[PDB]
């Protein structure tokens, strides 16, 4: 289920270049079945008629900026004890293992933690590639009717071609 | 706009000066005879095969144990130490011990806060707090490798009595060939290279102009190109792609310097936004080139140790004496020189960057790091620009250039210039290769 496997993943926002409303995006498509539009083709704000798609130079910058953030936020490497009562926070490993792990040198019974683990930057990351993967977000639809008219009616080979580039800004890094 | 910048009247003042900075004309042959850059490395066959990516624990404390172990080996050797006790035995004589300096706790390091990890071999990566009441002399920072001597009675708790000092690297041993390269002129220079308030890049245009009037032998230009914390890059307020703009940056150097002749050399930096982001970084991807720029342009990485005609640099773009020095603690009298102090734990620590944990922000792979960001000897000459005031010092032996950043906020930075020249063999051996130094201010 890919609702609750990307549920705690940061979605990604990036303010209008023309009006400045912080728009946000979690998926292929906006709203449901038969007023389903690529919820890059419009702004949020009623009031602006620049569309998203204009800007996919921005967006990509943008992208490169949040994933940027994401790997440095995994490097940083935060350490927390499991113990509830400890709960002690730091970014030295120690070098004295216990069983499942480093050994928290405040109370020393409890083992450290990753405060953000590498599953949830691999998925965060594949939550940006997810929202971009225009191919994937049209083969989960049933039928090749509700598919084509939409694939006809925004999904030009150059807007394909868009996603593609979003979809992929992932590995830069 | 840079309108502080241009109207600037420092341009070309020399500010700093070493060795027999007059006496040589600030000229390079150009592109002229024989310019050998071999980038060098320190090789490696303990690291397994199959790697992931994005590091276990277990993998970095293997490297932090390897990194205590290694050098303690060395400095054991050396000293003559017959054992190393474990942290955790108590002993009633005098015992010396093998750890990794620390704090306990998430703030800056202090006199009170010391704690010496050791290494698993000898004390199963067990830590004991440091007394340092009793020691008379001590320089310390966090990662940093030590052997101590002391009293641990209890055993949790040494008050030190002694503590040994670093042992750096020999420096590298020049074949025959070597002696015969002539004079070259190397210049160095950092980024930011845009004034904070513009992307005019109208520092990068001086630097350019200055590259093709002296026409030196090698540049070695370090990132960032495009800055990340730059305003304008940050808000993504720009109208092109940051990968775009960075190859349009590097295109006005490699074209407005063709007629110079000089060889470009360039280093990236963790705030090169299109770059990856995690240290040590790998070389830039540029394939823009005719096949006559191909044999001009060089793309390294970041930290790097190069030869240049014989003589070996150490390079690395990020900021460790400014992370360093404000982690490190000391204590003798005052008459003590911070940098040089500093630049010695550099050289004796045998590693681009030994702070460890590293500043908040530095991204670091210790798998890589343990691979690519060691030094294979002492450098004769070590770049190692930082926001700190510039500065030219010669520690150990080795002539630690800062050549400051270009550009500071809105005024102009400074760059700096080498004058090389492998002396005869021959008398008390070193006899450093590096024979002026300059720092000049854009
Ligand atoms: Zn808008
Ligand atoms: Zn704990």
């Amino acid at each position: 289920t890919d609702e609750e496997k990307y549920r705690d993943c940061e979605r990604f926002k990036c303010p209008c270049p023309t009006c400045g409303t912080e728009n946000i995006y979690d998926n292929v498509f906006d709203g449901s079945g038969t007023d389903m539009e690529p919820s890059l083709y419009r702004c949020s704000n009623i009031d602006c008629k620049a569309s998203p798609l204009t800007f996919t130079v921005q967006l990509s910058n943008k992208l490169i900026m949040d994933i940027r953030r994401f790997i440095k936020k995994y490097y940083d490497g935060w350490l927390i004890c499991e113990e509830p009562t400890c709960r002690n926070r730091t970014r030295h490993l120690p070098l004295q293992f216990s069983r499942t792990g480093p050994l928290c040198p405040a109370c020393m019974k409890a083992t450290l933690q990753p405060e953000y683990s590498d599953k949830s930057l691999y998925t965060q990351l594949c939550f940006y590639r997810y929202i971009f993967d225009a191919e994937c977000a049209l083969e989960k639809l049933t039928t090749d009717h509700e598919k084509d008219k939409l694939k006809k009616q925004f999904f030009t080979p150059k807007v394909l071609q868009d996603y593609r580039k979003l979809k992929n800004t992932a590995e830069q890094f | 706009p840079s309108q502080k910048y241009n109207s600037r009247s420092n341009r070309g003042e020399v500010v700093t000066s070493f060795g027999l900075a007059q006496g040589v004309s600030w000229s390079g042959r150009g592109g002229a005879g024989n310019i050998s850059l071999k980038v060098l490395g320190c090789p490696e066959a303990l690291t397994g095969s199959y790697k992931s990516m994005f590091q276990k624990l277990p993998d970095i404390r293997e490297v932090l144990t390897c990194k205590i172990e290694e050098l303690g080996s060395e400095l054991k050797e050396h000293y003559k130490i017959e054992a190393f006790t474990p942290l955790l035995a108590p002993a009633q004589e005098p015992v010396t011990l093998l750890g990794q300096i620390g704090c306990d706790s998430n703030g800056k390091l202090n006199n009170k806060s010391v704690i010496l990890e050791g290494d698993r071999e000898h004390s199963s990566g067990a830590q004991i707090p440091v007394d340092l009441s009793e020691l008379k002399e001590y320089s310390l920072f966090p990662g940093q490798v030590v052997i101590m001597e002391g009293i641990n009675t209890t055993g949790r708790k040494l008050v030190a009595t002694k503590l040994y000092e670093g042992v750096p690297l020999p420096f590298y041993q020049p074949t025959e060939e070597d002696a015969d390269f002539e004079q070259s002129m190397v210049l160095v220079a950092c980024g930011p290279y845009t004034t904070s308030d513009s992307i005019t890049y109208d520092p990068l245009l001086d630097l350019i102009a200055v590259i093709n009037h002296d026409r030196p032998d090698v540049c070695i230009l370090f990132g960032p190109f495009l800055d990340a914390k730059h305003e304008q890059v940050e808000n993504c307020l720009l109208t092109s792609p940051f990968e775009d703009i960075f190859k349009q940056c590097l295109r006005t150097i490699i074209e407005g310097t063709r007629s110079s002749g000089s060889h470009l050399v360039f280093v990236p930096s963790l705030r090169d936004v299109h770059h990856e982001p995690v240290y040590p970084q790998p070389p830039f991807s540029y394939s823009d080139l005719s096949r006559e720029d191909k044999k001009q342009v060089q793309f390294v990485s970041e930290p790097c140790s190069l030869s240049i005609n014989g003589v070996i640099f150490g390079l690395t773009s990020t900021d460790l004496l400014f992370h360093l020095g404000a982690e490190e603690i000391s204590s003798s009298s005052g008459t003590s020189d911070r940098f040089s102090r500093i630049l010695k734990h550099i050289l004796t620590q045998r590693s681009y960057y030994p702070l460890y944990p590293p500043q908040e922000d530095m991204a670091i792979d210790y798998e890589s790091f343990y691979v690519y960001a060691q030094l294979p000897v002492t450098p004769d000459v070590l770049i190692i620009p930082s926001e700190l005031r510039y500065f030219v010092k010669d520690v150990l032996g080795c002539v630690c250039v800062n050549p400051g950043r270009l550009t500071k906020g809105q005024v102009g930075g400074t760059f700096a210039r080498l004058y090389l020249r492998r002396p005869a063999a021959d008398g008390a051996e070193r006899q450093s290769p590096c024979i002026a130094v300059q720092v000049v201010r854009i």
